[PDB]
């Protein structure tokens, strides 16, 4: 939920920062300079991805042979569909009763 | 077998070694690029040693 989305956003931001640092290093070392030293840090950012790789290497890996999270748990979804259907049926019955009452006048 | 590009390259190399400009070249830009390349090489050597 929260932690999974946070780690995903963190990995996405890490990839974006790595791409930006690579582009900046290319633009700096292409033409003209001490700032090019920070370009080396871009390579360090690449190592961060490797750490993420390590983070993916020594990750959960529950089975690594099948798919986890058994069951879509959509029984609740089906129950909600039935509830909405009952609500619609009640609305239809109420509309019929209202038409009958209006005809009574 | 026409080889017009070869003749054009030979003329460009034999006229002034650049075919455009003699004293109005990028010698200062070249020196700045060489200094930037030396700085980048020093930074890369430091990063490799680290």
């Amino acid at each position: 939920n929260e932690r999974l989305r946070a780690l995903e956003d963190i990995e996405r931001e890490i990839g974006a920062i790595l791409q930006n640092a690579g582009t900046a290093i290319l633009e700096l070392s292409k033409e003209k300079r001490l700032l090019d030293r920070q370009a080396a840090a871009f390579t360090t950012s690449v190592q961060h991805v490797e750490a993420e790789l390590s983070a993916q290497i020594r990750y959960l890996t529950q089975v690594a042979t099948g798919q986890p999270h058994e069951g879509s748990s959509y029984s609740s979804r089906k129950d909600c569909q039935m509830a909405l259907k009952r609500v619609d049926y009640a609305r239809l019955k109420i509309s019929d009763v209202a038409r009958t009452c209006e005809q009574m006048l | 077998k026409p080889d017009p590009e070869v003749e054009e390259q030979e003329k460009q190399l034999t006229t002034d070694a650049a075919r455009i400009g003699a004293d109005a070249a990028q010698k200062q830009i070249q020196s700045l690029n060489k200094m930037c390349s030396n700085l980048l090489e020093k930074i890369s050597k430091e990063e490799r040693e680290s």
